[PDB]
RNA sequence: GCUUUACUGCAGGCUGUCGCUGAG
RNA sequence: AUACAGGGUGACAACCCCGUACUCGAGACCAGUACGACGUGCGGUAGUGCCAGAGUAGCGGGGGUUGGAUAUCCCUCGCGA
RNA sequence: GCACGGAGGCGAAGAACCAUGGAUUUCCGAAUGAGAAUCUCUAACAAUUGCUUCGCGCAAUGAGGAACCCCGAGAACUGAAACAUCUCAGUAUCGGGAGGAACAGAAAACGCAAUGUGAUGUCGUUAGUAACCGCGAGUGAACGCGAUACAGCCCAAACC
């Protein structure tokens, strides 16, 4: 959603793998507060991180990086 | 001309007669301590590999292979058995000795096929056959007009399935005529009886 | 000593476990063969026609 | 009795299949668990 | 391929531990060694890693049971997620 | 070996070869057992070579007996290569034909002599 | 299931012969 | 209505909905086949005993198999053009 | 998703959904570096092979699959109103192996004997005929004919 096909592709293969790591922050952290009983969640997030990090990779494989 | 060949066949319509007959006696002895099955560089009979599509080339192989002389090597029935089936001396297994060979050749070069065979002697209790086998995947091989097509899918195993040449004779498929009703096109489609 | 009731105490040794390759709890863990699969016994699949009616 | 690792994982998910069908599928569901094992009625593989 | 934290085990065990020993528990990899564990706490926490207990769980899952040097503060590094 | 009756001194096999590489230069000579044969067979052949280093033997176990009942010549060298070398071939020769030498008509023909003496 | 000089066969043991197998 | 096959729809539906007749499109199989073409060269006369697949053809012992009987097919032992 | 809850989210940046193609595709598993009840130990085509730059460099095999197919091994209950040959039956079951079909196949054939037919399967018939058999109980073709579909070729050798 928040983050786009054309938008990733647009990005240089250093900038996915920084959005990626950048991600994959905020999944962990989202885990945690999850992990914590923490109820300030949003479903459709932790769902989303892991689709646009799923989405990165695809890119970052089909550009050679 | 008589060719060169020839006189290798020659000499081997009686293999106990005059000079081969010596070589036999000279190489048995080392045949006798030789393994099951050994690849050798050249044919024993050159006149009869190249007559059965022996080619000296490559992916071309032959071998020569040992088997025990004789009956089945048939273990007593150990329950109830009518009279006509309590037998074990006199049975004798229903393929021929050289066609034990060519499996035995066959497995020890999996990837290979075999081509044909023939034998090349026996002493008391052996029986010797050497077995052309062919490598399907050389090119050379794939590109030779007249193996070429051992190297089609439909022929992988053939030797195991019978279709070999010692193969479709002891299947009793060598007459077209009188005799075969219960060969062609198959023992098993015959509902085996020959 | 009674071969029934009595006999059974003795049983606390432990023979066929889960399977690696069928996932079967058949795997003789002191034979290491599978009496359901074949693992470790043959390669190909223990299999037999007598497992069905022989039309079927 | 000594358990390895894979052993171990085994029970483990054995007694996770172990819980109850959350009410909140009884509800989306408009309406059991059949694979219920108790220690001592039920025997586990292996 | 598989990353050496899955998420921080937060309970009431865990706090005591990490309130009166300034350590941090987490669920890991099964597959992970102290020695990665250690590593992969440091660089995402930025802290110094003292010493790490493992456990195999009966709920499938690694735990780690991770030691802060006195340098650092649990309490802290676990107050921001 | 079986089809060898008489041994041929390590001289004499290199005035042979050497006869036999003029021979495919001044005159003519056929490479192979089966091409040797049909020399001996047609009477063409006036010098045969055989090699003793040849498995199977069946090859040219007839060489010798062919070549005495047609008063064709013929003499032993030992290594299967050096009489393929010496005919001029990349590769080895059981048998060799020298079917009308070459500026050797005379060494040859004493080898051939020199044969016959050595029984 | 068992037995035997019940019937018929089968291993196995003994023995002759042929092949392996040659010289005087 | 070239559509009255069948189904759905709060009860028995050609005309409420899906569909059905008609027409049309796509994929797969037929098939790397048929047809077409490229290259190659078929065939005939006279002369010539140059060539043409061996443990084979064939015989005997013993077994198995077959409708195969003397006249099936196969295996084994021995002999062998 | 089945799955009709709660919360939240995605979709006109055309989502859901469908087709085709592509990415990802843990561990065991033929399971192949080695060991192991799905884990572990310190680079791996393990094993057997072909080719070979003789170095795992280039390749092959392995195992699956509903039955069908081909090659091997091969019962007994039963029938014969007992029972041995015979029958059940080359059935059941076992070992090996192929393919999308297998197998067979261009006559050392047939032998309505001919001035005739003309590769091979299969279907129908020929026929329960010929043939077998304690000549008992049983067993049991083929040539030909009518159809289906059609297709004919390559070596070995001579001479080079
Ligand atoms: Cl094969
Ligand atoms: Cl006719
Ligand atoms: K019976
Ligand atoms: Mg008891
Ligand atoms: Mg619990
Ligand atoms: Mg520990
Ligand atoms: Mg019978
Ligand atoms: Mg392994
Ligand atoms: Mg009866
Ligand atoms: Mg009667
Ligand atoms: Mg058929
Ligand atoms: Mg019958
Ligand atoms: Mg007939
Ligand atoms: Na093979
Ligand atoms: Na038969
Ligand atoms: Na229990
Ligand atoms: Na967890
Ligand atoms: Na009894
Ligand atoms: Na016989
Ligand atoms: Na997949
Ligand atoms: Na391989
Ligand atoms: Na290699
Ligand atoms: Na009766
Ligand atoms: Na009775
Ligand atoms: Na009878
Ligand atoms: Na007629």
């Amino acid at each position: 959603t928040v983050l786009h096909v054309q938008e990733i592709r647009d990005m240089t293969p250093a900038e996915r793998e920084a959005e990626l790591d950048d991600l994959k922050t905020e999944l962990l952290n989202a885990r945690a507060v999850q992990a914590a009983g923490g109820a300030p969640e949003n479903p459709g997030r932790i769902k989303e991180l892991r689709k646009a990090i799923a989405r990165i990779k695809t890119i970052q494989g089909e550009e050679g990086d | 001309a008589r060719s060169a060949y020839s006189y290798i066949r020659e000499a081997w319509k009686r293999p106990k007669e005059g000079q081969i007959a010596e070589l036999m006696w000279h190489r048995m002895q080392e045949w006798r301590n030789e393994p099951a099955v050994v690849r050798i560089e050249r044919p024993t009979r050159l006149d009869r590999a190249r007559s059965l599509g022996y080619k000296a080339k490559q992916g071309i192989i032959v071998v020569r292979v040992a088997i025990r002389k004789g009956s089945s090597r048939r273990t007593r029935f150990n329950k109830g058995r009518r009279s006509k089936r309590m037998m074990v001396n006199r049975i004798t297994r229903k393929k021929n000795i050289q066609r034990i060979a060519e499996e035995r050749a066959n497995r020890k070069f999996p990837n290979l096929r075999v081509l044909n065979s023939y034998s090349v002697g026996e002493d008391g209790r052996h029986k010797w056959h050497e077995v052309i086998l062919i490598d399907p995947d050389h090119p050379a091989i794939k590109s030779d007009d007249q193996l070429s097509w051992i190297s089609r899918t439909r022929h992988r195993l053939r030797t195991f399935r019978g279709l070999t040449s010692a193969g479709r004779r002891c299947r009793g498929l060598r007459g077209q005529g009188k005799g075969s009703e219960k060969v062609r096109p198959s023992l098993r489609v015959n509902g085996a009886k020959a | 000593t009674g071969a029934g009731t009595p006999s059974q105490g003795k049983k606390n040794t432990t023979t066929h476990t889960k399977c690696r390759r069928c996932g079967e709890k058949s795997y003789h863990t002191k034979k290491k063969v599978c009496s359901s699969c074949g693992f470790g016994k043959s390669a190909k699949r223990r299999d037999y026609e007598w497992q069905s009616k022989a039309g079927e | 009795g000594k358990k390895s690792k894979a052993t171990k994982k085994r029970l483990a998910k054995l007694d996770n299949q172990n819980s109850r069908v959350p009410a909140w599928v009884m509800l989306k569901t408009d309406e059991r668990n059949h694979k219920r094992r108790h220690w001592r009625r039920n025997d586990t593989d292996e | 391929s598989w990353d050496v934290i899955k998420h921080p085990h937060v309970t009431e065990k865990a706090m005591n531990d990490m309130d009166f020993q300034n350590k941090l528990q987490f669920a890991v990899d099964d597959r992970a060694s102290k020695g990665e564990v250690a590593d992969a706490v440091e660089e995402q926490y930025d802290v110094t890693v003292e010493q790490v207990n493992t456990q195999n769980t009966m709920d499938g899952e690694k735990k780690a049971v991770v030691r802060l040097s006195e340098d650092d503060d649990a309490q802290e590094v676990a107050s921001r997620i | 070996p079986v089809y060898v009756d008489f041994d041929v001194p390590a001289d004499l096999e290199d005035d042979a070869l050497e006869a036999l590489e003029v021979a495919r230069d001044t005159g003519a000579v056929k490479k192979g057992t089966n091409e040797t044969t049909k020399s001996i067979e047609r009477g063409s052949a006036e010098l045969v070579f055989v090699a003793e280093d040849v498995q199977p033997e069946e090859i040219v176990m007839h060489i010798p007996e062919l070549a005495d009942e047609k008063g064709v010549p013929f003499i032993f060298v030992e290594q299967q290569d050096d009489l393929g070398h010496a005919a001029g071939l990349e590769v080895g020769s059981a048998a060799a034909a020298v079917t009308d030498a070459g500026a050797a008509a005379t060494v040859l023909e004493e080898i051939a002599d020199k044969v016959e003496e050595l029984r």
